């Protein structure tokens, strides 16, 4: 006994802290024997380690390990008759139970299978001890190690060693040992042969079924002669009989089958956009309206945000009365301005904001003067103390900071405020809920009132975007068919003239869709516009775009000047297209324009699928899709018809009309509707399973099934192998023939294909799954639940503030700080974290301590309002009780009486469902074998250790649904586990190698790609024919079996080896692929439960109770989930693909290639030897491609005239530049979390824009609305902001800091200092190129500042005290001084220099925009800026001094003087300082060309051509990795050591002078990590991305000459 | 050598076509292009007579 014996001394180095530690040291040190030593020792541990985690939660160790139904019957509770369950640790207090149930995995993949299993464990205990009992809340305590707080940390891995050690010493089943030891190391692919592979008697018949008419060895005659029969007998038996799929164009007769299906006939709608459409009309009158035709207003505005300011502290624990009291101090405010200066009710409230007899107030609401003044009538004779305490209360424990002078404790007098009533009588909204036309024929309109109906668009789009801004936790004073007098709804203004502004009124918050009024003021009276119902959520991009929409449609009109006389009749109507389809968002628009884009490829081109037309009509509803419809399909009439002059210059009309296609991209994607979109893909999902006639319903979920499931499994798959080579009946079905297959092989073996087997570099080297998309899972909201009740809990050691809220805000993202966080928060969000408050508060009242829920759902805090009316509710709520409630709020609110206060404080309130809520829950309303007894404590059970043929035994490959929003339609998603995501990441990487051994695939190769496009531009520059194939249902079709046949096939013979590798793992792991387990969304399955004709629905229902139980999991054979086996699908589609090739070679004398992306190709045929021969090899082609799994989609095309891959189409000579997806795809996607990033990402967007020749004049239109956007937030204009305007075609050699530059430049009109410094820094560059040769001196220089390094590098290179005061006196004013503006962001629940950052991401490895941009807002005006404390922007905007000393004038608000910042000069930087740094980093980048002076020089807008940029770096171009790294570490050692290279590996190669000391690097590294707009050092570590840039010759003749 | 064969203002009229120095245009565009301007509009280079 070497060991042995040493155990017992090494152990005594512990701590007895408690008397089970000490009872077991005793029986486990008196007692030597191999056989109960190791549970004995095992045991001690996992209790030491349980002993610890309880412990740690002011937890009680289960000593006894008593179930949990005679741990209530210890204390006076009734047993429910719960599951028998063993807790871990438990805590009983009052009428609420602790229940901790701990663990340790040291793996991930474990730890998370282990969470998994114990949350739903005890989760599902909770609704049977609630039925008849109390509450309980459960925690789960995971350690992925075994460290603990007993022991120094160092002696649980020796005794885990010297365990394992005596384990593998002497033992004494085969698979107990090998778990052992794997669950006590620390860390440890492919190769998994340690385990068994055990049979079971159901695999024989898969093999069976699978693997029988496979052979891969015919020989290559037998091949060539059946191909030459089959051809034989297809072209007399199904061509010549006319059952192709393939068929010649007869433009004429597209036209007319155009004009059928677009332009309706037989509808009733009449020929008037703005008649149908009720937007548009709206927007008619008030631009027909308007187009035809004073501190009194400031000071309003003041008192008015400053109430709106004050109302935000929520300083009165009430809603009611803080109104109340906010509508008295604005009344006293109006009656106190109406005191003298008689020409202000009249002159600054009816042009100002006033409407009749409605005032303005707080929270963007708008009131009645006569009920405002009856509800203060109220509160007076029943409370007449109402104005002291409120008046008293605003001084002690109150911010003391308010102007409130007199109008705060001034009586209202109310004889005043009748007289103003009485002056302005009623003249209130309608509110309309639920045939001439005279509408000026738009057509024939001035070019002045149309673009005054996008400016107005634009307007009420913006408000629009601010209706959806007002406060969620926001009740009206008194609450509400057809018409509907409006009193107390939300309004919001806009201004669009002298005297006039318009009104736009609602009566809901949030951001769901509404009902909106528009009315307009002229100098008063109060007219009405219309009534309209939209969701504000999708019109974000008119929200300043006027100007960028206008330029667009006029060059797109501009294309078509050979004919002066077709562009008259096109503009109106594109104009107006626009109008319409901005006015009007749908999905319908965009699949109709869509299908308009495959029409017009289809007419250009020869051979066109005999299903076309059936693929573009859509059914239109709301009438306002017809005329849509109807201006699309006229303007490609207009622009296509013609009997003989129709195509007199075809390259601009197939641009025009692609371009008037792809204008579905204005319209946003973002899922109109979640749960209807979740329905839909579920039907979308299940209908071709049920169709096929193999899904079955809910497996074991453990690898075992029954009977009746492996007969359905055995047929489906019989089904699918079993379509034979003649029968023409099945050429729509899924499923492959034997007989093609073993051709394919048997050729692909032989080297006869363009690929072979001769691959190189051998390949061998917690969210729950059936709600994906939920912002909060049951899981996390436990979880946040029992952690906080815990540790409230931990904290009485009672009484309760409203602080226990406060800290559901601090684990989920002291007012000010409350209030930050609870406004970042989206609307669902709110209602989240209101049910979480609820709970927790539920939970800490039982701690303290209507018949038709009992049946139903018991749970009442899903008690629907839908179910009962709502004057019940409100007077049964009212009703008489004693002991329910109690007197006053009691703010304190003690525990014990906690319910009381809570009812109370909800029936002070106006809101009475919360009462009558809290009512019901306080009424009681709701009431020695080493293998079975040793896997509870540590032992890692679920670990693989042995396999079947369909599972693992630790799960079966469980995946989750969820759809992907796509412009046209929606996308599949499939989100697995870990254990599964492990798996399909083994697979796709062996397949990713064995693909990048082959050579014509393009999917992860960028090069073939480009090889690809050279041979598309070279075939329809020469006349090739070009075939674009894509293939329809590629996902929901394919089958992992196919991909098990053709691998079972293969043999991919080593490369210098010849050994024919055994896939033996790569089989194993399909085959578990193939039996994965899908769980359906739980909203499916309720929206189908709670409850038109639907088949998947139809199925639910036949499946719900008949069958089974309710569908929860379906397996089937064919799924092969979207995105989870691309790699392999691309490999099989290329394989096939190759072969087909060879059959088309070989059959008929043509010579094809071929490339394709795994789901759609391109085929180009070149002939020997106009091209309507080529019909039946085009035909037999699709035949052959059926009889694979590989059916074609009707959108595909034939043609020698234009050809498509990836969204990009190639035409006779150049290729069309798709300029309006740029354009949409820069108008969106505005993701703005500071200023600089949004300019970033515009300024990238709009470099990948101007490189396909768009132009120059709609650029800067960009420019500017980015600019307007950052503007109108309350940032204000600084000198960097957006991007420039005024730009010019220098796109090309030149980065952001060369355009930073050039708008600095401009800045300054004769550019005196900017051509000093910029002599300076020339001065200084040739300086560190020779001469005196510098040093990382300079580095101690650049750290310090900006003045102090100016003045060291002026004096460096010469000068004097003169240009120290010139120089360093233009200033510009930095929020982001002493850090980064603070702001909550809207972010998913659940949660320094920027080049630390950047280098961090390059080592390592569902929101709306509207919204995000609304929260940005909101954030960018609450206390932001920082220093020493926060403070706010327009606090530090109106510390400056209007000095004006005609210096600070050439641009205002962006360059003061110096001594115009005396009061703010915390925020006070040179700009010549960053010109500085710009130009020396320029000239590190791009050359020295950057010096000279800027000159000025002394074509049909259409002659475009290529150009190259004309850099030349002089940095060491190839400036690789592992040289910024050791830099940094010379320059910065102790920020080299912390933030950075923590995962890092290899420091030898970065520390042994790896070309230490580069040329210019050592400077133009450290300007960088100071300023926090340079950003080069991330740019150099990137490819130029477009590298050739196609340009107008217009505009390369203006440019500016700088050399 | 020349392109494909094809008046490259209509795609679809290859039938005596007449060249342009870089292309082959058709027997009618040449003239509507000549009685428009002197330009050439499609390769931007002075007509042929
Ligand atoms: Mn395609
Ligand atoms: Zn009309
Ligand atoms: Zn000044
Ligand atoms: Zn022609
Ligand atoms: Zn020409």
């Amino acid at each position: 006994d070497e060991y042995v014996q040493e155990l017992k001394g090494l152990i005594r180095k512990h701590i007895p802290e408690r008397c089970e530690f000490g009872h077991q040291k005793v029986t486990f040190l008196s007692q030597v024997h191999p056989s109960p030593l190791l549970t004995e020792g095992f045991k001690l541990l996992s209790s030491l380690v349980e002993l610890e985690s309880c412990e740690a939660h002011a937890c009680q160790a289960n000593t006894d390990q008593r179930f949990v139904d005679v741990i209530l019957s210890d204390n006076g509770i009734l047993c429910p008759t719960l599951p028998k369950v063993i807790p871990d640790g438990f805590k009983l207090t009052g009428k609420t139970l602790i229940l901790l149930e701990t663990f340790v995995r040291v793996n991930p993949d474990e730890f998370e299978k282990k969470w998994k299993a114990d949350m739903s464990k005890l989760l599902n205990l909770k609704h049977d001890l609630q039925k008849s009992g109390v509450t309980l809340v459960p925690i789960v305590d995971g350690r992925s190690n075994y460290n603990n707080r007993f022991v120094a940390d160092w002696v649980i891995e020796r005794i885990r060693w010297l365990l394992i050690e005596i384990l593998k010493a002497s033992k004494s089943e085969d698979q107990e040992y090998q778990r052992l030891i794997h669950s006590l190391s620390n860390v440890k692919l492919e190769n998994l042969e340690h385990l068994k592979r055990n049979s079971l008697d159901y695999d024989e018949r898969l093999n069976e079924s699978l693997f029988i008419g496979l052979k891969g060895d015919i020989r290559e005659s037998t091949v060539r002669e059946e191909l030459i029969k089959l051809k034989l007998w297809f072209k007399d038996e199904v061509f010549s009989k006319g059952l192709g799929k393939f068929k010649l164009t007869d433009r004429r007769e597209l036209l007319e089958s155009l004009s059928s299906l677009g332009a309706h006939l037989d509808s009733d709608v009449s020929s008037c956009p703005f008649c149908n459409n009720k937007l548009m009309e709206i927007v008619y009158n008030v631009t027909f309206s308007c187009v035809e035709r004073s501190n009194i207003e400031k000071h309003y505005l003041s008192v008015l945000s400053l109430c709106n300011k004050i109302k935000g502290l929520k300083v009165f624990n009430t809603r009611r009365n803080t109104l109340l009291f906010l509508d008295l101090i604005m009344v006293n405010l109006m009656v106190d301005i109406s005191d003298s200066c008689q020409d202000a009710i009249e002159s600054l409230r009816k042009s100002g904001l006033i409407v009749g007899q409605m005032v303005m107030l707080v929270n963007d609401r708008v009131l009645d003067i006569l009920e405002a003044v009856k509800l203060i009538r109220k509160k007076i004779g029943t409370n007449p103390n109402w104005v002291k305490n409120c008046s008293k209360i605003l001084e002690r424990s109150h911010p003391e900071i308010w102007h409130h002078l007199s109008t705060l404790i001034k009586q209202p007098d109310f004889n005043s405020l009748i007289s103003i009533a009485q002056h302005l009588v009623s003249d209130r909204p309608i509110m309309r809920y639920s045939k001439i036309c005279r509408h000026k024929l738009f057509q024939e309109m001035s070019s002045f009132e149309q673009m005054r109906l996008f400016k107005t668009l634009s307007s009420i789009s913006l408000s629009l975007i601010n209706s959806m801004k007002t406060s969620f936790s926001s009740r009206l004073l008194v609450n509400e068919f057809g018409n509907v007098r409006l009193r107390e709804c939300y309004a919001q203004r806009f201004y669009l003239a002298e005297s006039l502004v318009g009104f736009l009124f609602y009566q809901k918050t949030g951001e769901r869709s509404r009902c909106y009024s528009v009315y307009l003021s002229d100098n008063g009276v109060m007219s009405e516009q219309g009534s309209f119902y939209c969701d504000p959520k999708r019109f974000f991009l008119p929200v300043f775009s006027d100007e960028v929409l206008a330029g667009m449609c006029e060059e797109m009109t501009s294309w078509l000047d050979f004919d002066t006389g077709l562009m008259n009749d096109t503009g109106p109507i594109l104009r107006l297209l626009v109008l319409a389809i901005l006015c009007s968002p749908s999905k319908r628009n965009q699949t109709f324009l869509q299908g308009l884009r495959y029409f017009l490829m289809a007419f250009a081109n020869q051979i066109h699928h005999i299903d076309l037309t059936s693929k573009l009509v859509v059914e239109c509803k709301s009438s306002s899709e017809v005329v849509v419809q109807r201006l699309a399909v006229g303007l490609f009439i207009r622009l296509l018809s013609g009997e003989s002059d129709a195509s007199l210059f075809f390259s601009r009309r197939f641009k025009y009309l692609l371009n008037v296609s792809y204008l579905c991209h204005l319209i946003t994607k973002e899922t109109p509707d979640r749960l209807t979109d979740q329905i839909k893909c579920f039907e979308k999902f299940i209908e071709p399973k049920v169709k096929f006639g193999c899904a079955v319903v809910n497996p074991s979920l453990n690898g075992k099934l029954t009977v009746d499931q492996e007969d359905i499994m055995i047929n489906g798959l019989k089904k699918f192998f079993s379509k034979s080579l003649r029968d023409t009946e099945d050429v729509q079905t899924p499923g492959v023939c034997k007989e093609l297959l073993n051709y394919c092989v048997s050729l692909f073996n032989r080297g006869k294909l363009k690929v072979s087997g001769e691959l190189k570099n051998n390949p061998f080297r917690i969210p729950k799954l059936d709600e994906l998309g939920n912002i909060l899972s049951t899981y996390d909201k436990e979880k946040l639940v029992s952690a906080c009740v815990s540790s409230m809990a931990e904290r009485f050691k009672n009484l309760d503030p409203d602080s226990t809220d406060y800290l559901i805000l601090k684990n989920l993202t002291t007012q000010e700080e409350l209030s930050l966080m609870y406004e970042a928060l989206t609307e669902e969000q709110v209602e989240s974290f209101n049910e979480i408050k609820h709970d927790v508060q539920v939970a800490l009242a039982k701690m303290a301590d209507v018949s038709l829920h009992e049946v139903k759902d018991f749970d009442p805090d899903v008690l629907p309002p839908e179910v009962y009316k709502e004057l019940c509710d409100a007077v049964y709520k009212s009703s008489e009780k004693c002991n329910f409630f109690l007197e006053g709020v009691l703010d304190v609110c003690p525990l014990g009486l906690l319910l009381k206060n809570l009812t109370t404080s909800s029936y002070v309130d106006e809101e009475y469902f919360m009462c009558f809520k809290y009512l019901l829950i306080q009424g009681h309303f709701d009431q020695f074998t080493n293998a079975a007894l040793r896997n509870l404590c540590f032992y890692s059970e679920d670990s693989p250790t042995e396999f079947t043929s369909i599972s693992s035994n630790s799960g079966n490959l469980k995946f989750g649904l969820s759809y992907k929003e796509q412009v046209g339609s929606n996308r599949e998603l499939y989100v697995g586990d870990l254990n599964t995501k492990l798996m399909t990441r083994l697979v796709e990487d062996f397949s990713e190698a064995v693909g990048n051994s082959m050579k014509y695939t393009c999917l992860n190769s960028e090069k073939e790609f480009e090889r690809a496009i050279c041979d598309m531009k070279m075939a329809v520059n020469n006349g090739d024919l070009s075939c674009s194939y894509d293939h329809s249902k590629w996902g929901p079709t394919m089958s992992p079996a196919l991909f098990l046949a053709l691998l079972q096939m293969l043999e991919l013979r080593t490369p210098v080896d010849r050994s024919k590798i055994d896939l033996d793992s790569v089989k194993s792991i399909l085959k578990w692929h193939l039996h994965k387990v899908v769980e359906v969304p739980i909203n499916v399955a309720e929206a189908y439960c709670i409850g038109s004709t639907s088949l998947s629905e139809e199925f639910f229902h036949q499946t719900m109770q008949l069958n089974g139980q309710i569908p929860s999991h379906i397996m089937s054979v064919l799924d092969m989930g979207q995105g989870i086996l691309h790699n392999t699908s691309d490999l099989y589609g290329l394989i096939t693909e190759q072969f087909l090739c060879y059959a088309l070679d070989l059959l008929y004398d043509v010579i094809p290639v071929s490339y394709t992306s795994s789901d759609d190709q391109i085929t180009l045929i070149k002939t020997p030897s106009d091209a309507a021969e080529w019909l039946e090899m085009i035909c037999f082609h699709e035949f052959l491609s059926s009889k694979l799994n590989k059916f074609v989609s009707p959108k595909s095309v034939i043609g020698t005239f234009v050809a498509e891959f990836k969204s990009r189409f190639f035409v006779m000579g150049e290729e069309t530049p798709l300029l309006t997806k740029f354009v949409a795809a820069a108008l969106h996607n505005v993701k703005c979390k500071t200023p600089t990033q949004l300019s970033e990402t515009i300024d990238t967007i709009c470099d990948q824009c101007i490189a396909n020749g768009v132009s120059t004049k709609i650029v800067t239109r960009i420019s500017k609305r980015v600019n307007q956007l950052i503007r109108y937030s309350g940032y204000g204009e600084t000198p960097f902001g957006a991007i420039e305007d005024q730009d010019v075609k220098d796109w090309v050699d030149g980065s952001r800091g060369y355009r930073l530059q050039r708008k600095i430049e401009a800045i300054f009109h004769d550019d005196k200092e900017t051509s000093f410094i910029r002599n300076c820094a020339r001065k200084v560059f040739n300086d560190i190129k020779r001469g005196r040769i510098f040093e990382e001196n300079l580095i101690n220089l650049i750290g310090r500042g900006g003045d102090e390094a100016l003045t060291g590098f002026l004096q460096y290179a010469g000068c004097s005290e003169q240009e120290v005061n010139r120089v360093l006196n233009y200033r510009w004013v930095n929020l982001s001084s002493f850090g980064d503006l603070r702001l909550v962001l809207r972010t998913k629940l659940m949660t320094v220099p920027t080049l630390i950052k950047t280098l961090q991401s390059k080592l390592s490895r569902q929101s709306s925009v509207a919204s995000g941009f609304i929260g940005f807002c909101k954030s960018m005006g609450s206390k932001c800026v920082r220093d020493g404390g926060f403070l706010y922007i327009k606090e530090v905007y109106s510390g400056v001094s209007a000095c004006t000393c005609e210096i600070c004038a050439l641009k205002p608000k962006i360059i003061y003087c110096n001594n115009s910042l005396n009061k703010v000069s915390q925020f006070s930087k040179p700009i010549l300082w960053d010109y500085f740094s710009l130009v020396l980093t320029n000239a590190c980048e791009l050359g020295e060309w950057v010096f000279s002076t800027v000159k000025e020089p002394q074509n049909n807008q259409n002659f475009f051509w290529a150009v190259k940029p004309k850099v030349v770096r002089q940095i060491e171009d190839q400036l690789g990795m592992n040289h910024v790294l050791q830099s940094i570490r010379r320059n910065y050692p102790v920020l080299f050591d912390e933030h950075l290279t923590p995962f890092m590996n290899d420091l030898q190669v970065s520390r042994t002078m790896d070309s230490g000391r580069l040329k210019f690097l050592d400077v133009c590294i450290a300007l960088d990590m100071m300023n926090e707009n340079l950003g080069i050092i991330s740019h150099l570590l990137k490819t130029r991305d477009n590298s050739v840039y196609i340009v107008k010759q217009s505009d390369c003749a203006l440019a500016h000459i700088r050399q | 050598l020349y392109g494909r064969y094809n008046c490259k203002c209509c795609w679809f009229a290859d039938t005596n076509l007449i060249t342009c120095n870089d292309h082959y245009l058709c027997l009618r565009c040449h003239q509507t292009m000549l009685r428009n301007s002197e330009l050439c509009h499609i390769c931007w280079k002075p007509l042929p007579t």
